């Protein structure tokens, strides 16, 4: 039997999440740093692995190198042989320890009445707009890099055409109300702080006093938390604790709440997202990766989509955990949450199978749609 | 991991540079909280001050605070510092040289932070502070209030806001609450405290640079008043017990004075550090 | 002590109204010294003797010094039009009558503390306001 | 009949991949070059173009600026779509073959991978629409509205290897980083040269290329006539990729001769412009019958003459198409400041509109007569300041402050469009920002439709030193610092002086007289009179623009306190801040000591 847990994360201070232009990686762009609102699912996976190791006092790689003969296999059966790697994107299992499945990170509002938890999702890019095509072989055709598709007709659902100057759907996060969808501006959920720090001591006598850096620190609005669902193999309980989730020493409070045995966390996430389902499009709830975007384009009439960049930290059980981290040599482009895939008249199953072809990414919390 | 609350009790004027876009009368401003706009110290400043004090013991610094910048090998820190929030501030009176001013909102935020962080001595402190706040709210009944607890201090006039302090006999102040919040304490509405801690009522000092007997430059400096109290939270990532105990003992010994902020050579920001005493 | 914008505007209005600046935007150079002398007199002799000395005009007491006390009266009146009720604070607000000299008012019910504060703020406001005219 | 509308590429994404100035020029000229190559076959045929108005002078190589925009609408003949598809494929094939040429640095990359990367990255979207109307005024919006929703389809390269030095799956970054090619040498009896890529050959001409652009200091320090690039290049070649080494060498040789180095020679200016009320002008042209080809012709003439103006002044144009302008200039050259360049470009745009739009100007009454106007956003930053951040600063200036888009977005995102509030949108503005190498940021906003802009330009021209002062003391600069400090300290008393109506001018003069004693040592003479006049003009303009807007903003219950505070602009404080920013700019240009 497998334990099912709801993992709530409360920020105890201002938090940071790494991007590609981090504090010291590149060339003269390495003293201004910006933060991503959500951590990568690899951050959640590594958090779980770190907490599991610490619970069993198996934390290793202290500021010296040692060997672990008789605890290599305990480590392997507890956390897995290696970190989350996108090279194994097609495998049928996470290749990790007791961790079976992680739902995508969700934004949860906790009303100060312990009444219910409202889950906020990105606003679908088609919200409030009616997108229609002419499936006939008539005129008004579009060519997306040589592929011929029917022209989209976007009207507000309030015969005025789409206005690019009145478009703000990418700035909103939505939750279920009573009959309409409550829309929260993304600037209300997150607040931004630019911290300027220096190094007091001046070394080597060269030109100095310019050693000032800027970091963007994010904070969640009051009564807002992060959450995700995790399935743990056998009996490997997770203890509530104070944890780190990326960034410049960001501290979160882990609350582990148990849900019923006969439950599917994928089903629970889809049940939460059920209020956004329109049967003419595919809503991309979690970041989605496809090896060929051209084939996905051929299987749809219009993508109202965006991109995010993905890069991992690749560490093995024996890696030097204290030093320069080895990051994935390749960066991958994922479809942003809130993107809608307008499938052809009869090919929803085709695009669904294309997206579910990566079951490893599915178990990690990616390629989740509704 | 044992979260601990430390009080600061600055022994001199504190200037921690904000560095943000300044356009007003005062050229050098102090760091203020984004949300409450009360004076505060960034955890970067706290870590820097404590690491500078302990820099002569290299092993302790490497264990707790981490590796120095521009070092080939990078070691993570084991203590997490949280930002220091203003607890009480000296306000000027007429019966006594000064009074220690705390707002009811500062008290409530302290209660919430202790409940959230689970400080080691949080239980009794939270209970007694909650009782004090409830008694204060019952006495005020939604009106502006300025409550002193020593019967002698009755009738004290806070200078900048011409408020006369009253002494409700029903409200008991425990000795440990007095230790935490300070002596000669007045509990105000947050409007009064915000007025007293704003840019117009904080001490502004004039400075100039003399070249051959004539002033070359002139600027005005904002300083946190002497004897102010700030609290912060420290989290030990299960660091080595001996280094942790040495660090805590050195931090709590009376002979140890920490410099935080600018103007170190003219004695700005010199403070002690006090752990939360058991109630 | 910190002067608000409203007190400086009151000082401008009172300075123009009590006939100190001519229509040519010039004030006689003696009045800045008179304000400084009034402050020093308040410090050295006291509020009441300074007010009495500066309010008299029967002799050749420069024949213009009582205008300063007129301006102070106007400023204090204006400041006590507003900030009137403010029950949370300890101040008494009233309109000092035109026929009552300031010396008479402080003799009768001055209370010497609110009046000291108002007098010092009014004097500072007068100095700041005169900084925006030119000496004859 | 048949109309074909084409849109090209993600431009902002490529622009934000650039870290230096030559990289930014490469990023913009890549799309200009691609658009030119795509539309070449149909321009060679007699094809009527509605939107861009392709002309023979456009094809001729100007300076490295790109004049070809991203959107094209032309009347279609049968067989046009297949030819467009095949030519798009062939153009991408040629570009990929150019990237893999051994003249560029790095290992030999396979053409097929680069072609697939370009296909997955570059957006080439075109649409065929049957419009039963010849008229351009209905044709252009009809195709543009569909293009707008077309652009929302996202294409990206799925996998991007960026670490391995011989599996670099990042070819547009490679192209922009290595747009100048390599360096080739004789037996030491020769001069350094850059081989240059296809972009440099096409933009600057294959022959008679005097000198390519490598580092910011060449543009910024184009005053000392030291020939920075050749000295640095012979240093870096005698040493034993080249971008950072040549940058450092240029810095070292700039520091070596400090006898003429002013602090602003290490600061660069980013100029961005956008046409204001051009859509309303197009609507007024639709009502009062006059074809859009006249507006396109005025825009083209403005583009050419603006390129000439930017080149004559020390500077480099990047994109000059229609209303959009992007140029890098030093703060000063030959005693001319960048604000004189902004004035010259505003004058060029207004003069070209007057020249070619005489029919609409004289037909329309003076009551409405919207007319286009150029809004500018200027960012001055350290040459080592990251280019991404400086570009974002320039975009913020232009959009939010110069176009007053902060007001519009704040109202619209809360659904307070409220045509009453649409009546309050400000136009024809100048947005300025200066960031020193200390973290000090000074910014200002000014309306160019009044006398305040003219007074600002003359005040700058009066007190900007055309020749560096070789005095170790700089008494005048300490006087300027005292004036700056006393302006920022007495801001509230200045506000009180300004809020008075009838007698504020004499009160201002008297206050400055009383506060400053012997306020004339050397240089700055009559500065106070000019400052007071500019301050009064700014206050009057601010009262005209912001007062009713602030009153209506405070009365709106939907807006929160934070948004209301962000939107509210105090007239007197803004005027004082503008004076403060102008004085800080004068101090920055004049003072020899940096930081
Ligand atoms: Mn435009």
């Amino acid at each position: 039997m497998n334990r099912h847990y709801l993992i709530t994360l409360t920020p105890m201070d201002w938090f940071f999440f790494g991007g590609e232009r981090t504090l010291d990686d590149g060339k003269s762009a390495d003293y201004i740093s910006h933060s991503n609102k959500f951590p990568q699912q690899s951050a959640l996976l590594g958090m779980i692995r770190y907490q599991l190791l610490k619970q069993h006092n198996l934390l290793s790689q202290f500021p010296y190198t040692e060997n672990k003969p008789t605890e290599k296999e305990i480590m392997k059966t507890l956390i897995g042989e290696q970190s989350f790697r996108m090279t194994e994107r097609k495998a049928k299992s996470l290749g990790l320890g007791v961790i079976k499945q992680i739902s995508p990170l969700m934004l949860i509002e906790c009303k100060d009445d312990t009444s219910s938890r409202s889950i906020y999702f990105p606003l679908p890019l088609d919200d409030g707009y009616k997108v229609s095509f002419n499936e006939t072989s008539n005129e008004d055709k579009v060519f997306y890099n040589g592929i011929e598709c029917p022209i989209p007709n976007v009207y507000p659902a309030s015969r005025k055409f789409f206005d690019h100057k009145t478009y703000n759907n990418y700035l909103f996060w939505c939750t279920q109300g009573n009959n309409q969808i409550k829309k929260l501006l993304s600037d209300e959920i997150w607040i931004s702080k630019m911290q300027i720090g220096i190094t007091k001591h001046v070394e080597e006598g060269e030109d100095n006093d310019k050693s000032f850096y800027k970091q963007e620190f994010l904070q969640l609005k009051k009564s807002f938390i992060y959450a995700f669902y995790i399935t743990l193999s056998g009996e490997s309980e997770l203890s509530s604790d104070i944890i780190q989730l990326g960034g410049q020493r960001s501290v979160f409070r882990m609350e582990v709440e148990s849900i019923e045995e006969n439950s599917d966390i994928q089903e629970k996430y889809q049940t939460a997202a059920q209020f956004l389902t329109q049967s003419d499009r595919l809503l991309i709830l979690s970041p989605t990766y496809v090896d060929n975007l051209k084939e996905l384009s051929a299987l749809c009439n219009f993508m109202w989509s965006d991109s995010i960049v993905f890069r991992n930290i690749q560490t093995t059980n024996a890696s030097n955990f204290y030093g320069k981290p080895i990051k994935s040599s390749s960066k991958y482009h994922f479809l942003k949450p809130g993107s809608v895939l307008y499938f052809k008249q009869g090919k929803r199953k085709e695009v669904e199978k294309l997206l579910m072809d990566y079951t490893y990414l599915r178990l990690s919390g990616y390629n989740i749609y509704i | 991991m044992t979260t601990r609350m430390y009080v600061i009790n600055t022994l001199s004027n504190m200037h921690v540079g904000s560095g943000e876009v300044n356009y007003g009368v005062i050229d050098n401003l102090i760091q203020r909280d984004s949300v409450t706009n009360l004076p505060n110290i960034n955890s970067s400043g706290l870590k820097g001050a404590i690491r500078e004090y302990f820099k002569e013991n290299e092993d302790l610094v490497r264990e707790l605070f981490g590796s120095a910048p521009r070092d080939e090998k990078t070691l993570p820190g084991k203590v997490r510092f949280f930002e220091a929030n203003l607890l009480s501030m000296p306000v000027r009176s007429d019966k006594v040289p000064f009074l220690m001013a705390i707002s009811d909102e500062v008290l409530q935020e302290l209660i919430t932070k202790m409940k959230f962080f689970n400080c080691e001595e949080a239980t009794q402190y939270i209970s007694h502070l909650s009782t004090l706040l409830d008694n204060i709210k019952t006495q005020a009944q939604g009106t502006d209030f300025a409550y002193v607890f020593d019967p002698l201090l009755q009738g004290a006039i806070i200078e900048e806001v011409s408020i006369r302090a009253t002494c409700p006999s029903h409200i008991p102040l425990q000795p440990s609450l007095k230790k935490l919040l300070g002596d000669r304490l007045v509990i105000l509405s947050h409007k009064y405290f915000s007025i007293l801690s704003d840019d117009n009522h904080l001490p502004v000092l004039s400075r100039n640079n003399l070249e051959n007997g004539q002033s070359a430059n002139l600027w005005y400096e904002q300083v946190l008043p002497r004897y102010s109290r700030l609290y912060f939270m420290l989290m030990d990532g299960n660091a080595q017990s001996e280094y942790l105990k040495k660090f805590r003992d050195t931090l709590c010994t009376p002979s140890t004075i920490i410099q935080i902020g600018a103007n170190a050579s003219i004695g700005y920001g010199y403070c002690q550090i006090s752990e939360l005493s058991p109630f | 002590m910190k002067i608000s914008k409203k007190q400086i505007e009151y000082a401008i209005e009172a300075l123009r109204a009590n006939n100190i600046i001519t229509n040519d935007n010039q004030y006689p150079k003696v009045f800045k010294g008179y304000i400084s002398s009034f402050g020093a007199a308040v410090i050295q002799s006291g509020l009441i003797p300074a007010i009495i000395f500066f309010e008299n005009e029967d002799n050749d007491a420069n024949a213009d010094r009582h205008k300063i006390i007129g301006v102070l009266k106007d400023i204090i009146n204006a400041m006590r039009q507003q900030y009137t009720v403010t029950d949370a604070t300890i101040l008494v607000s009233s309109q000092i009558p035109a026929n009552y000299s300031m010396a008479q008012y402080i003799i009768e019910h001055g209370n010497t503390d609110q009046l000291l504060k108002e007098i010092t703020e009014a004097a500072v406001a007068m100095k700041l306001a005169l900084r925006m005219y030119k000496s004859e | 009949m048949k109309y074909i509308a084409i849109t090209l590429g993600p431009i902002t994404r490529t622009i934000e991949m650039a870290e230096s100035t030559k990289e930014l020029w490469a990023a913009s000229y890549f799309f200009s070059y691609l658009a030119k190559k795509i539309v070449e076959p149909f321009v060679k045929k007699n094809r009527t173009f509605q939107l861009p108005l392709i002309n023979e002078e456009m094809q001729k190589p100007h300076c490295g600026a790109g004049l070809f925009p991203d959107r094209y609408i032309f009347k279609s003949e049968p067989g046009d779509l297949e030819l467009l598809k095949q030519h798009s494929d062939q153009v991408l094939i040629e570009i990929a073959g150019h990237i893999a040429s051994p003249s560029l640095p790095g290992t030999a990359k396979d053409v097929s991978q680069i072609y697939h990367y370009l296909k997955s990255y570059i957006k080439i979207y075109f649409i065929e629409r049957t419009l039963e109307s010849d008229d351009p005024h209905v044709v252009i919006p009809a195709c543009e509205k569909y293009l707008n929703i077309i652009e929302n389809q996202e294409t990206f390269p799925e996998q991007e290897e960026t670490m391995i030095s011989h599996q670099k799956s990042d070819f547009l970054k490679f192209l922009i980083t290595n747009v100048n090619g390599k360096i080739y040498r004789k037996d030491k009896n020769s001069i350094p040269r850059f081989t240059g890529s296809f972009l440099t050959r096409d933009a600057f001409g294959d022959m008679n290329g005097e000198r390519l652009f490598e580092s910011i200091l060449e543009i910024s320090a184009s005053e000392l006539n030291i020939n920075i690039q050749q000295k640095a290049l012979e240093v870096i070649t005698a040493n034993e990729k080249y971008s950072d080494q040549i940058w450092d060498a240029e810095e070292i040789i700039l520091n070596d001769n400090k006898a003429q180095l002013r602090p602003y020679h290490k600061y660069i200016a980013i100029i961005k412009s956008d046409g204001d009320s051009m859509g309303e002008t197009i609507k007024s042209m639709g009502a009062y019958n006059i074809p859009i080809t006249q507006l396109s012709k005025a825009l083209l003439s403005f583009n050419i003459e603006s390129i000439n103006e930017i080149v004559a002044y020390g500077g480099k144009p990047i994109f000059i198409g229609g209303d959009d302008l992007l140029c890098f200039a030093p703060v000063c050259c030959n005693g001319n400041n960048v604000f004189n360049l902004v004035e010259k470009l505003s004058t060029c745009f207004d003069q070209c509109i007057n020249q070619h739009l005489q029919q609409y100007i004289n037909a329309c009454s003076e009551a409405q007569r919207p007319l286009p106007s150029l809004s500018f956003g200027i960012s001055i930053t350290y040459h080592k300041y990251p280019m991404f951040e400086a570009l974002h600063t320039t975009d913020y200036l232009l959009e939010m402050v110069a176009k007053d888009n902060l007001f519009k977005y704040t109202l619209s995102n809360k659904n307070i469009l409220n045509e009453n509030m649409k009546r309050f949108i400000l136009k024809n503005k100048l947005a300025f920002s200066l960031q020193k190498h200390s973290g000090q940021i000074y910014h200002t906003a000014m309306s160019k439709k009044g006398k305040s802009y003219v007074k600002f330009n003359m005040l700058l021209q009066k007190y900007i030193l055309k020749n560096k002062d070789m005095s170790k003391t700089q008494e005048s600069e300490k006087f300027l610092s005292s004036v700056i400090q006393m302006i920022r300290a007495h801001a509230e008393i200045l506000q009180i002086i300004l809020q008075n109506e009838d007698k504020r001018t004499e009160m201002l003069k008297n206050y400055f007289d009383n506060n400053f004693n012997e306020s004339c040592h050397l240089g700055y003479t009559g500065l106070f009179e000019d400052i007071q006049t500019l301050l009064c003009l700014r206050y009057q303009e601010n009262i005209q623009d912001y007062q009713n807007r602030n009153e209506i903003i405070q009365q709106n219950t939907i807006l929160t306190s934070d948004e209301k505070e962000i939107l509210i602009v105090s007239p007197a404080m803004d005027a004082i801040h503008t004076i403060f920013t102008a004085l800080q700019f004068i101090h920055f240009i004049n003072y020899n000591k940096d930081e």
